[PDB]
């Protein structure tokens, strides 16, 4: 379990290349055809192609120097079509999502789609920043029960 | 909320193309807003526009 | 990959209260 290299490689650079890919596939637009179409596929497969890339985004700031020094520099060019090719494929999804849901019907499958992507990731996001949050708020109540113990 | 609170600020027109009409495109994207508003609700229940 | 298993569906279905568009499976968002 200490050893999860190899799917650090097909998946980061798997997350490189077929992330690059979804820059356009889970980045859809043009126009909506159910608002990507489907971003429920589509934007939030770039949310979870940006969670897998969380491991470029959210856990490179987890893995902060952890063993070596190409983790997060390697992959970081395999993070530049990697994490902000779904981050951001997922914002031009999601800012093009609730654009598409902003379109008067907007609609009965595209902002069911749509929306569903913008309530299971902006949810889980909410969960997941108030996970660190209450990971400082956790090392608060857990590290500054250490460091500020005080002793 | 803000793209039928910017499409409603955006709607005003400010003039008000006769002298007061920027609530009548204005709150005809706040029908829009409830339109979206519940047909979001009924979309997605965590987020994305509930009411 | 960028799937990212599930993307999909199953990252979706982190709410996936739209039934249906489908575009996710099931069910929810909140448990507790």
């Amino acid at each position: 379990v200490n050893t999860t290299s190899s799917i650090y490689d097909r998946i980061y650079n798997f997350v490189a290349l077929m992330e690059h890919i979804e820059r356009l596939l889970v980045a859809e637009l043009a126009e909506d055809a159910l608002e990507t179409g489907c971003p429920h596929l589509l934007e939030i497969h770039f949310l979870l192609t940006s969670a897998r890339d969380f491991q470029e985004q959210v856990v490179v700031m987890a893995k902060e120097a952890t063993e070596d020094a190409q983790r997060t520099v390697m992959k970081l060019f395999s993070r530049l079509s990697g994490i902000i090719s779904k981050f951001d494929k997922l914002l031009d999804g999601l800012t093009y999502d609730i654009v598409e849901m902003a379109r008067a019907e907007q609609i009965s499958l595209a902002i069911r789609l749509f929306k569903i992507y913008d309530l299971e990731e902006r949810e889980d996001l909410r969960i997941e920043a108030i996970r660190n949050i209450i990971k400082k708020k956790e090392i608060e109540i857990e590290k500054s029960s250490i460091k500020k113990l005080p002793n | 909320n803000s793209i039928s609170e910017m499409f409603g600020e955006m709607r005003e027109k400010y003039v008000g193309d006769q002298k007061f009409d920027v609530l009548d495109n204005m709150d005809w994207i706040f029908n829009e807003l409830i339109i979206v508003k519940e047909h979001i609700a009924n979309c997605c229940p965590p987020h994305w526009n509930i009411f | 990959m960028d799937r990212f298993q599930i993307g999909d569906e199953q990252l979706l279905r982190f709410y996936q209260l739209k039934t249906i568009n489908p575009t996710h499976s099931w069910a929810q968002d909140s448990s507790k």
